């Protein structure tokens, strides 16, 4: 009626909310762990499912508070189909996508994130968007991909959805151990970080190390995550100078900034398949013992009838 | 209840393992593939009735005994803002909480094994089995409960977001010039003749001798805002 204009054109100051982070990530990743720790707590509770935890943003230059939605999904892809409770096109516009690679798993990385890059595919299209608004938003997110000051190619967002897109990967500080009980070779480090780089620029994302243990880079993470979701100041730059910890800008990755990567190792080419330059982790637990049947009486009989027989 | 039955037939599982009898350890992953059917569709039945008790349409009922902790939440006007006091978030938080509460009681129980005297697997035993997490991949409906139980969620949380959202139009009585409205509609019918009957109708979730809105397990309360 008229009362829904004359009190709502009435607008104040506010900030923008209602954003959906959404978390993929393959099962057991800590993805809980570093999502609650980078809320605030510790650790909260880990489960089944979709679970939700409201990330408190506050702007103290503005001196405001907001939430929004971390709705971390399970990694069981049979818990696929209640992804279609995590996006809807109210919230796809605003909706921020990330995945949790477990750097002490890196045998996994790609086909883990792989399996990223088909599910939420499929869910962005099975809710059938319309065409217009898809492509608006893709164009949308390439223009703010290429004014990035702290481009254009030929794989450049190659395949993307046309929403923000970063790459966190945890437990970095075990990237150490893996170092020396696998004897994991440093030219094995800047092959993995080679593909993610070359995977984040065909979905125009940015990749950002973590190590809850060493509580590395979560203020960079909050403040690159509130940064893309609400257009926040941000000054941190493109941290990519030492492997221990790396930052990647969405728009500082560059096919030549992958090339120098290239040149530093020599031991096998990149263009070779992932899980042939890196070594399989073998299985430990055995294969239970061999079923001991029991002959049955009807064909230990016959036996026994040609034993007598032959007699 | 649970936990007891498990245990105990853990302890005659082991009674068995006294003995010597062939192929034990076969013999006790059948019966736990039985025991996961079992408790998937006792699962599945306790999942239906936190969602029937969830939606508000709800003596060993396949679904059991659902109980929510009300999730209070007010309307607080301190800085002349309508604030949530638990934010909207909240209501939703809880509620998954309470949910995952609902799930761990029959999800968390201990599977029967045979590692009781079949130490060969020398081996810390992985969370996901020692604990028997693969209950809900055992669904006797599929995965429809958990497309259910979200969506009354996603029912009772989305609608009462509204409810919170009208209440939040009010704002504009402390920050609003009434001039606006009299050049908006200035010599109307006579001078607004329309707004002026809708507002009455306006003064619903309102002027009422209830105090908090009780929605399922949510209740809102209008007590600090009610004056």
């Amino acid at each position: 009626s008229s009362i829904l204009s004359e009190v709502s054109t009435r607008a104040r100051s506010k900030l923008p909310s209602g954003k959906n982070i959404l978390v993929f990530g393959e099962d057991g990743s800590g993805k809980t762990t570093l999502m609650t720790k980078l809320q605030g707590a510790e650790h909260g509770k880990k489960g089944r499912g979709l679970e939700y935890l409201y990330l408190s943003v506050h702007d103290e230059d503005r001196d405001d508070h907001t939430r929004c939605n971390v709705w971390i999904l399970d990694g069981d892809l049979y818990h696929k189909g209640l992804l279609k409770f995590a996006v809807s096109a109210e919230s796809l516009p605003e909706t921020l996508v990330i995945f949790v690679a477990d750097m002490s798993r890196p045998w996994t990385v790609m086909e883990s994130l792989q399996k990223w890059a088909s599910v939420l595919r499929e869910h962005i299209d099975k809710m059938k968007i319309p065409p217009e608004k898809m492509r608006e938003l893709e164009r949308k997110f390439v223009k703010d991909f290429q004014d990035y000051m702290e481009p254009l190619g030929d794989n450049v967002l190659t395949h993307n959805l046309g929403i923000p897109v970063l790459v966190v990967c945890t437990k970095c500080d075990a990237v150490s151990v893996l170092e020396k009980e696998h004897d994991y070779r440093d030219e094995h480090l800047d092959f993995i970080q080679s593909h993610l780089r070359r995977f984040c620029l065909q979905y125009g994302a940015a990749l950002i190390y973590t190590s809850v243990k060493e509580e590395k880079n979560l203020d960079l993470l909050y403040k690159y995550i509130v940064h893309k979701t609400y257009g926040f100041h941000f000054t941190t730059p493109a941290l990519v100078v030492e492997k221990d910890a790396v930052f990647i800008p969405a728009g500082w990755d560059n096919e030549k900034k992958i090339a120098i990567l290239h040149e530093n190792f020599t031991t096998v080419k990149p263009e070779d398949a992932y899980e042939d330059f890196i070594v399989k982790p073998p299985v430990r637990k055995l294969v239970h013992d061999k079923e001991l049947a029991a002959e049955d009486e009807q064909v230990f009989l016959m036996k026994q009838q040609s034993l007598l027989a032959k007699q | 209840t649970f936990s007891e039955i498990l245990n105990r037939v853990q302890k005659a599982v082991d009674d068995l393992n006294l003995h010597s009898y062939s192929n034990l350890p076969i013999w006790v992953n059948k019966l736990d593939m039985e025991i996961e059917r079992i408790l998937g569709v006792r699962l599945q039945a306790g999942l239906r009735a936190w969602t029937q008790v969830l939606l508000g349409q709800a003596s060993h009922k396949p679904g059991g005994e659902p109980k929510i902790k009300n999730v209070v939440h007010e309307l607080r006007i301190t800085n002349q803002v309508i604030y949530l006091n638990p934010p909207i978030e909240e209501c939703r938080y809880k509620l998954y909480q309470e949910m995952f509460a609902w799930k761990m009681v029959v999800l968390s129980l201990p599977r029967i094994q045979s590692q009781r005297y079949q130490v060969g697997v020398h081996y810390e035993l992985t969370e996901e089995e020692k604990f028997y997490r693969n209950a809900l991949t055992r669904m006797p409906d599929g995965p429809v409960a958990l497309e259910e139980s979200y969506s009354a969620v996603m029912g009772i949380v989305s609608e009462v977001e509204q409810y919170v959202k009208v209440w939040l139009q009010y704002q504009c009585l402390w920050d609003m010039q009434a001039e606006n409205i009299y050049n908006r509609l200035g010599e109307d019918l006579n001078k607004w003749q329309a707004l002026l009957v809708q507002i009455r109708k306006a003064r619903g979730t309102f002027d009422n001798a209830e105090t908090k809105k009780e929605f399922g397990p949510v209740v809102i309360d209008y007590g600090k805002v009610q004056s």
